[PDB]
């Protein structure tokens, strides 16, 4: 063992066992990822099941309390713990788990273990890669999910007060904190989102156009109008026309892949890409470093004020979804703000 | 009777059954 | 055995004809007990606003939070 | 002149869409 | 709650009907 | 096995599955959730 | 050899370097009409009085605007669904001020994409391929039908119309959640279910492709010949078939696009989604507030700011 | 006199990939750059 | 409402509106009990 | 039964091993219709069991009854429900006639002969026997032919169509001079889709609707008849694809235009559609409220003639593009439409301030304020209101279930039409299974680039 032959230890024992044929690949990544995933999305159930924010959000977030599927929700902490990781046995809590839920640890403890979670799978990724000998192409991708999480779930919140301002557990916890950065980091303007939305919408148009030219440029390799049945696992042949393919798109789209590997390739790129750039947005937003405007039309619609435009249009919606959302939003704030203060448009 | 395979089964299984019961009872809940 | 011969093997249903029941049953009784309000310190419907506070709590202190919760909570 | 650099961008890019269909590398290749 | 109940009655023997014709046509070799 | 039609076993465990579904959207108009 | 039987020909003709079709022949010139406009809209179009209260909103890149605010104005409300022909407004000048450049734009447009669909066939037909390419390609073309004509058409007016631009995008969106919710639309739900799904198959397909034919052979050949499939993480057989695996990469990705493309046309006749404002009372019948009552809070303030000042009364019906 | 001396290789399409990436960029931050 | 004399009949023509759709329902256990031959 | 082994289809396909079973294809389709029936009596009886005379149709969410209300059933002066014991009449009848078709459709599906061509020549047929495939469309256009005249006989005999445009209020009327022009009839058809011309939706006279369906009726029994004596003509074979899916794929075509007209139809049209039933359209809503705060505030002291809004273009009342008087706001998008409550104080130019200062109506006013309230605007879970609403008002415009649902139904029956097209024309070729891996086309096209 180990080109040299060595004596067998414990760790060749346990190795052996969790690296071992089973119904599911243990392995030791698994030591992570099941333990930690399991809890995450456990404590998400039985917080969604049976517990409420009315002490953190004001909300009723809970199955017990009457909501459902998509209203219940896990909701951050109060932003007074500000970044507190609020263990149970942290200063808050104090080893009380009622009040622990109560405080929103669950939140935190979700988030932790399902961090901790999502590293495990991109272990096991390289795990059963290195056993199988093929390049962790696939782990190389599972990148673009977690940067995603780590800027949305843990930079941002960071950069910001508190996990009070962080994405919650929920449906519509979710919605909000998507309506919240248009009101608040004007995210569609961002060039960075737009980036990653070019690279989620490219990504669904090649994996549709993919499945669509190979399951329709596929060989006559069978008797029967069902052509699933008219393929071999084992099979060395490409089950459909490359050929074929390239000409139909170079003649309908003006250009078309001629290599299956590039093809791929660039099917696994697109989509991690624009993840990666909308990670980076999100950064910048948590530092509250946004491309909420324009300055030159700003200055050009204040002095001239006909000029108009979407964009000018876009900033006053911002401005309402701000000022009719932070009294309930953000409670902390304590914002009272008298109708006749609250911007409203004629009528109405 | 315990494998991996059976611990993953009732991993899931028993807290959903458990889950499912009570949330039927909370729809029968009056305010 | 496959899941489909464990689906098939009419022990496995008998097995769990009584397991499984008990399951449910103990998950109905939890939430018509009370015992989940509790547990979780979730609000009865009867609970959510108190005398004293009839608007919805928050929470302002950090460090003297288990004690602010309990007080917003009514105890 | 903004406009002006806006609009040589765009154009830009569309000639270079445009050799990329009908002055491509010959598709040898399957 | 009788009408709900007697309600729930007819959904039961409706919604049997059709898997007792399979039941029973398969009981007895049937050609289904 | 035997003496047990799966086809039949599916079938039973699929409507006790729709009627669980209902009971929930039954709870959605009534109790707690509903509005009123 | 007849003329007309030559041309037909040529038409059909395959050794075309861009296929020409009979569908191609309305689809170049109206797609090449659409084009030349857009152009010339996007860069010297004067400003369009969109909201018909006679407050022209400034466009193209010359009236000041830029590559992320310029946009193509919508036709004018005055207008709503009104045919707008050019020889119809008396002044090519009208014309522009009313917002009939976008109207043209989407005509020469919508014909030019469905066009573009059958074209697809007829290559397919020609090439002697399957004719279900165009199907998938049927799930974007119905989203824009919805975006540039359902929807207008529901709402009464062409200025409803998702504005030919990126910032003009943007507020078509927001005002549509505003109020259609569509967040809260399952149709919706499912849309953006296919996207995320289609981009995490489409990395994972070409991650798996990619790692075998590292090195003609079957995309998979390779790591199948060694036999170490990945079951460890890939236990299945549902999509050992190639074939199976393909149809569901394009499935899952065209069938979400659809649902969600029907969702807008549904919100187009006002069926908005769900709606669970004050859906959670206390015993006393205090209302319990939830996330979907702060979304709704959002939803209140982009409503009272969208067309300061073109509603004179309270409910938008319109 | 390096072996390990190579040279750098760019074909048709992966040029045509370049220029368009360096354009379409500068199309998408141009408006951000002139603010 | 249904005429006095069928008003004892409501629970039923509560239940027929949704009798179509188990048809399909029923199409699927047909096929199963045929192991989808 | 059958199995794939024998037929090449799978199970998700089965059905399409009945294309040559032209008996068990005949169970099938009765079969369908039993359950088609089966709904519209099923649901008529649930809509009967749970009306209530205290509130509108539209209100009470049925769509059904509205229909039958429509052609003059059970309604009264104003649309007013006298009684529902013809409704449940209806509901009977279609459930008890569900029944025989079932059993001929179960019948057909199994007793029945797989095949009729062997024993009953006249319903034997084969796909591509044009000649037969001809005379049985004939039947069936017969068949409509007759079912329009028997709609043109309900309204120019037995009792009459309810005229939401009555004159003296809106009531059932008997058709006596229904539209026979062809310039008149045939003059929605040429009209333009867009806003005004509203192509066939813009039909507001019963007397056309009838007329129409004279013409429609007559056209469609002739039609049957040449069908029935004639086989299609060289060109006709030349440029279609003669086979049973390409058949289902022309009829799929159709039908799915057909869902989006009648969308459209119930989404614009008051006349067909009875606003008193169907509850008001999304212009009639905005008009409605309009009108609603224009009678308010004229009584309150306001001169809604030279009423300046915030734009300048008139707060309650402005000039259509065209120059008609139109009601202000954004409503002006909704100037075209046209309404029984609104149209008698309108005149030759847009409104008639003179009939707005003097002659309004309280009934013109009850039926716009009930309108307003009672817009097509609503939710997916039912609760009633523009948008950002609470959960307090139940209601969603019927017009907006059959508009929303018939687009749909639209849609997805165009994509049948071209998936069982584009696979039809495939299998003519013989390239539908898939590349012959000899004979690929492609290897002996030009290199092309
Ligand atoms: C899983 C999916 C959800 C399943 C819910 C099952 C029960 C249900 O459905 O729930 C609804 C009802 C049962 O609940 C009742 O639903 C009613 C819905 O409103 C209807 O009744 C109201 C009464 O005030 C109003 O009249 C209102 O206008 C009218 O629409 C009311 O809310 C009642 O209070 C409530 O008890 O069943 C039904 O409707 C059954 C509906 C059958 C199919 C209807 C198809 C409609 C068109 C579909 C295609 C177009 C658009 C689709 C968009 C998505
Ligand atoms: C056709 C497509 C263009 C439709 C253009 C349009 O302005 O659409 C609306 C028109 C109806 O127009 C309106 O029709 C109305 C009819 O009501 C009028 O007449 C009524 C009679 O009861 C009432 O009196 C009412 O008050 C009165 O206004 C009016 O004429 C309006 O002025 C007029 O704008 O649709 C129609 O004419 C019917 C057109 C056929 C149905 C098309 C449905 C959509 C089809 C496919 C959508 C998806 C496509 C995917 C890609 C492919
Ligand atoms: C409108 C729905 C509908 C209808 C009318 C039919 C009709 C038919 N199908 Mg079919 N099918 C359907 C949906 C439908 N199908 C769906 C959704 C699927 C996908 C799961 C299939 C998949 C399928 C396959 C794979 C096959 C068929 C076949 C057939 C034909 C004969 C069935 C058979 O061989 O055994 C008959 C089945 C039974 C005897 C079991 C019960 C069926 C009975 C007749 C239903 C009666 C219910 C009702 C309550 C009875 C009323 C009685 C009255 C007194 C009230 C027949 C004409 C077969 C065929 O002919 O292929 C060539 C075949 O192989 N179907
Ligand atoms: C009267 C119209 C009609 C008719 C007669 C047929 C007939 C047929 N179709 Mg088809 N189709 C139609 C409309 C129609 N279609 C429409 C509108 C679409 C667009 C969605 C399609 C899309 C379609 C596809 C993609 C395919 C077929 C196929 C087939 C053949 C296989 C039958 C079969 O699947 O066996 C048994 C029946 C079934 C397996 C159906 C199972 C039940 C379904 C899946 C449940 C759906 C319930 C639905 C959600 C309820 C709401 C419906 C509506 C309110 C939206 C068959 C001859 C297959 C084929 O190979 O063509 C030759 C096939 O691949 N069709
Ligand atoms: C599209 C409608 C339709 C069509 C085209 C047919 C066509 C046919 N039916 Mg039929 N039938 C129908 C509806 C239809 N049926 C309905 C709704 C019922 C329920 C009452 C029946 C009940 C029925 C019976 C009981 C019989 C037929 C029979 C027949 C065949 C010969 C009829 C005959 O009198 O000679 C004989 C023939 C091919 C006869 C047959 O042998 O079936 C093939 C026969 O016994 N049908
Ligand atoms: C569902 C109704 C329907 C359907 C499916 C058809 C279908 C057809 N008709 Mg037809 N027809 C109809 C109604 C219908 N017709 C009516 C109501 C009339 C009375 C005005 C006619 C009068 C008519 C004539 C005079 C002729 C046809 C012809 C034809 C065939 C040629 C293709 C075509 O579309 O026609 C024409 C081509 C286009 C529309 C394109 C075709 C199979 C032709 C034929 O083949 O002779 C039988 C023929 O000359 N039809
Ligand atoms: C006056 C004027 C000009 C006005 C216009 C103004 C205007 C509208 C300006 C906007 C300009 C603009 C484009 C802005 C967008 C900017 C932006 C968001 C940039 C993002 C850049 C970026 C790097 C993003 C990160 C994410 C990312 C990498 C995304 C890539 C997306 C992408 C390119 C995906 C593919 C798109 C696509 C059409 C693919 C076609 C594939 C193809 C040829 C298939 C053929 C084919 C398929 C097969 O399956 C087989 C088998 C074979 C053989 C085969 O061949
Ligand atoms: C593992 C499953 C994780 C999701 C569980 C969803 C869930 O339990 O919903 C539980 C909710 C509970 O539904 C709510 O129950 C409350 C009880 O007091 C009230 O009755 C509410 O009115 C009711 O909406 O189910 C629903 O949303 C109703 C429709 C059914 C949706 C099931 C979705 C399951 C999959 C997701
Ligand atoms: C946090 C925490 C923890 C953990 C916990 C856990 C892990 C739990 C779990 C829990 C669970 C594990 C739960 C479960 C859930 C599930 C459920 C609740 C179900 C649901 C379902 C439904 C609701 C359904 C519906 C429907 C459909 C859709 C399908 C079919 C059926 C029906 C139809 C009905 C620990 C210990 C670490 C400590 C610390 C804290
Ligand atoms: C073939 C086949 C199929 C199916 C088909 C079908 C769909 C059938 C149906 C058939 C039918 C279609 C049936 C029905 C029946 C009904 C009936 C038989 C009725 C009766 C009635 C009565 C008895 C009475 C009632 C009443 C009145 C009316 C008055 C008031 C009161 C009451 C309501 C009570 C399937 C899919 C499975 C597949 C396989 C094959
Ligand atoms: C009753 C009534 C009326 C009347 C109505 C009517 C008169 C209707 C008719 C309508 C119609 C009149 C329909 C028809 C349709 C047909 C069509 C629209 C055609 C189509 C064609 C096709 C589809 C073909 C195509 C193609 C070509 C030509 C090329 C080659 C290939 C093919 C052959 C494929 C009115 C108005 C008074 C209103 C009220 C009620
Ligand atoms: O234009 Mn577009 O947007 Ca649908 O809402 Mn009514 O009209 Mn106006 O307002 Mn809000
Ligand atoms: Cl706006
Ligand atoms: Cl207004």
């Amino acid at each position: 063992i180990g080109t040299y032959q060595e004596k067998r230890t414990w760790f060749d024992d346990a190795d052996d066992w969790l690296r071992q044929d089973r119904f599911v690949f243990v392995g030791w990544s698994g030591l992570l990822l099941f333990p930690c995933a399991y809890f995450a999305l456990g404590g998400w159930l039985t917080g969604t099941t049976f517990v409420t924010s009315w002490y953190t959000h004001g909300l009723a977030t809970s199955y017990l309390e009457g909501c459902n599927f998509l209203t219940a929700a896990v909701s951050t902490p109060a932003n007074s713990m500000a970044h507190s990781l609020l263990f149970v046995w942290g200063p808050e809590a104090q080893g009380d788990f009622t009040r622990w839920c109560q405080l929103g640890g669950l939140w935190a403890f979700v988030a932790l273990h399902g961090a901790f979670g999502l590293i495990g799978f991109m272990l096991r990724q390289f795990e059963i890669a290195r056993s199988v000998n093929l390049r962790p192409y696939n782990a190389i991708a599972f990148s673009a999910p977690i940067a995603v999480f780590v800027s949305v779930f843990l930079i941002y919140p960071l950069g910001q007060s508190g996990w009070f301002f962080a994405p919650s557990f929920g449906v519509a916890a979710i919605f909000r904190f998507i309506l919240f950065f248009q009101g608040f980091h004007n995210w569609t303007l961002n060039p960075f989102h737009m980036m990653g939305v070019a690279g989620v919408l490219g990504a669904a148009l090649l994996c549709a156009i993919h499945g669509a030219t190979v399951e329709n440029t596929l060989f006559e390799d069978g008797d029967g109008a069902n052509t699933f049945r008219a393929f071999n696992p084992t099979q060395a042949e490409e089950t459909y026309s490359m050929v074929t393919a390239n000409r139909f798109w170079s003649q309908i789209f003006g250009v078309a892949f001629s290599n299956k590997r590039w093809l791929h390739f660039f099917m696994l790129l697109v989509p991690v890409t624009g993840l990666w750039m909308s990670a980076i947005g999100v950064v910048g937003l948590a530092l509250n470093l946004r491309a909420y405007d324009f300055v030159s039309q700003e200055i050009r619609a204040a002095e001239d004020p006909e000029f108009e435009t979407f964009y000018t249009k876009n900033i006053l919606l911002n401005e309402g979804i701000r000022a009719w959302m932070a009294a309930q939003d953000q409670p902390h704030e304590r914002l009272v703000f008298p109708e006749e203060v609250l911007p409203r448009g004629n009528a109405l | 009777i315990f494998t991996v395979r059976w611990l993953a089964i009732h991993g899931i299984a028993v807290p959903t059954i458990f889950f499912l019961g009570a949330i039927t009872a909370m729809q029968f809940i009056q305010r | 055995r496959p899941f489909s011969d464990i689906l098939t093997s009419i022990r496995y249903w008998v097995i769990h004809s009584i397991t499984v029941p008990a399951l449910f049953i103990a998950g109905w009784l939890f939430v018509s007990t009370g015992l989940a309000y509790d547990v979780f310190g979730t609000p009865r419907p009867n609970e959510y606003f108190t005398e004293d506070r009839q608007e919805a709590p928050l929470i302002t202190d950090r460090f003297n939070a288990l004690e602010q919760v309990k007080k917003l909570s009514g105890n | 002149m903004e406009a002006l650099v806006y609009t040589f961008l765009l154009v830009g890019t569309l000639g270079i869409i445009f050799f990329s269909i009908f002055f491509r590398d010959p598709p040898r290749m399957i | 709650n009788i009408e709900l109940a007697l309600t729930l009655v007819s959904l039961v023997l409706v919604v049997s009907a059709g898997p007792l014709v399979v039941v029973l046509l398969s009981a007895r070799g049937g050609n289904l | 096995t035997g003496r047990i039609p799966l086809w039949l076993v599916g079938t039973v465990v699929g409507t006790l599955a729709i009627g669980l579904l209902a009971v929930f959207f039954y709870g959605s108009y009534v109790g707690l959730g509903s509005s009123l | 050899s007849s003329l007309w039987a030559r041309f037909c020909e040529w038409i059909t003709s395959t050794e075309n370097r861009l296929y020409i079709g009979w569908f191609g022949v309305i689809m170049i010139p109206c797609l090449l009409t659409a084009t030349s406009v857009f152009i010339i809209a996007f860069i010297a179009a004067p400003p369009v009085d969109i909201d018909g209260i006679r407050e022209p909103v400034s466009g193209s890149l010359l009236y000041g605007n830029n590559i992320i605010t310029g946009a193509v104005i919508p036709t004018s409300n005055a207008i709503g669904l009104h045919f707008y022909p050019i020889w119809e407004a008396a002044s090519l000048d009208e014309w522009l001020y009313n917002g009939g450049p976008y109207q043209l734009i989407v005509c020469h447009f919508l014909l030019g994409v469905y066009c573009y669909m059958g074209r697809e066939w007829e290559l397919s037909f020609r090439l002697g391929m399957r004719p279900w390419i165009a199907v998938a390609y049927s799930a974007p073309v119905a989203a824009a039908s919805a975006v540039f004509l359902v929807y207008p058409i529901g709402q009464g007016s062409f200025s409803d119309g998702m504005p030919l631009g990126i910032s003009g995008t943007f507020n078509f969106m927001i005002v549509f959640q505003a109020e259609h919710n569509i967040l809260m639309h399952p149709f919706h739900m499912l849309g953006v279910a296919g996207v995320f799904g289609g981009s995490l198959f489409s990395a994972m397909h070409g991650s798996l492709v990619t790692s075998s034919l590292i090195r003609e052979e079957e995309t998979y050949n390779i790591v199948a010949a060694h036999g170490y499939f990945g079951r460890l993480i890939f236990q299945y057989a549902s999509f050992n078939n190639s074939r199976s695996l393909h149809f569901f990469l394009a499935a899952w990705p065209v069938i979400g696009i659809w649902f969600t493309a029907l969702g807008l046309s549904t919100m187009a006749f006002n069926l908005n989604g769900f709606n669970f404002n004050q859906s959670v009372v206390d015993s006393q019948g205090r209302v319990l507030n939830t996330w979907a009552d702060i979304i709704n809070r959002a939803n209140l303030g982009m409503e009272v700011m969208h067309e300061r000042n073109a509603h004179n009364f309270p409910l938008d019906l319109a | 006199p390096n072996p390990n001396k190579q040279v750098v290789e760019l074909n048709r399409t992966s040029l045509y990939w370049g220029l368009l990436l360096i354009f379409v960029l500068a199309v998408l931050f141009s408006s951000y750059i002139f603010n | 409402k249904l005429p006095e004399a069928y008003a004892p009949f409501a629970p039923i023509v509560d239940v027929l509106p949704v009798i179509p759709v188990f048809f399909i329902l029923l199409a699927f256990v047909w096929q199963a009990a045929v192991s989808f031959r | 039964g059958r199995d794939q082994e024998t037929t090449g289809f799978a199970w998700w396909s089965g059905n399409a091993r009945l294309i040559n079973l032209s008996g068990k294809l005949l169970g099938a389709h009765v079969a369908h219709a039993g359950l088609i029936v089966f709904w519209a009596g099923a649901m008529n009886l649930f809509e009967v069991s749970h009306f209530v005379p205290e509130k509108p149709m539209y209100e009470q969410g049925l769509i059904l009854l509205p229909h039958i209300a429509t052609l003059g059933y059970g309604v009264g002066p104003g649309g007013e429900i006298i009684d529902t014991f013809p409704y449940f009449v209806s509901g009977v009848l279609h459930l008890i006639s569900s029944a025989v078709l079932g059993f001929g459709g179960v019948y057909h599906s199994l007793i029945g002969p797989e095949t009729l061509e062997e024993s009953y020549p006249f319903f034997g047929y084969v796909w591509k026997d044009k000649n037969k495939m001809t005379n049985i469309l004939g039947y069936h256009l017969i068949m409509l032919g007759l079912g329009a005249w028997l709609l043109v006989w309900k309204a120019m005999y037995f009792g009459g169509v309810y005229d939401t445009w009555a004159p003296g209020g809106g009531d059932v009327r008997v058709i006596t001079n229904p539209t026979t022009n062809a310039a008149v009839i045939f003059g929605y058809l040429v009209k333009s889709p867009f806003g005004g011309d509203g192509w066939i939706c813009s039909v507001d006279n019963m007397e056309d609707i009838i007329g129409g369906h004279i013409w429609i009726g007559t056209l469609e029994i002739l039609g049957g008849i040449w069908h029935i004596y004639t086989t299609p003509w060289p060109w006709a074979r030349r440029a279609f694809v003669w086979s049973g899916e390409a058949y289902l794929s022309y009829s799929l075509g159709a039908i799915g235009v057909m869902g989006f007209i009648a969308c459209c139809m119930s989404w614009f049209n008051n006349t067909a559609y009875p606003s008193e039933f169907y509850g008001p359209t999304g212009p009639e809503a905005s008009q409605s409220q309009a009108f609603t705060f224009l009678v308010r505030d004229q009584r309150l002291g306001a001169n809604v003639a030279s009423a300046q809004g915030p734009t300048g273009l008139g707060k309650y009342l402005m000039r259509s593009p065209t120059g008609e008087i139109i009601f202000g706001g954004e409503t002006m998008r909704f100037w075209d439409f046209r309404g029984p409550w609104l149209e008698p104080l309108r005149g030759p130019n847009g409104l008639d301030l003179n009939k707005l200062k003097n002659d309004i109506q309280p009934w013109q006013e009850r039926r716009a304020a009930e309108y307003m309230t009672h817009a097509p605007l609503g939710s997916l879970n039912s609760v009633g209101g523009v948008a950002t609403e609470i959960n307090a008002v139940n209601f969603v415009s019927p017009r907006s279930w059959l508009a929303c649902s018939h687009f749909c139904l639209g849609f997805f029956f165009f994509i049948g039409h071209l998936w069982h097209a584009g696979r039809a024309r495939a299998a003519a070729a013989g390239f539908e299974k898939g590349i012959d891996r000899f004979d690929e086309p492609v290897l002996s096209m030009r290199p092309l680039d």
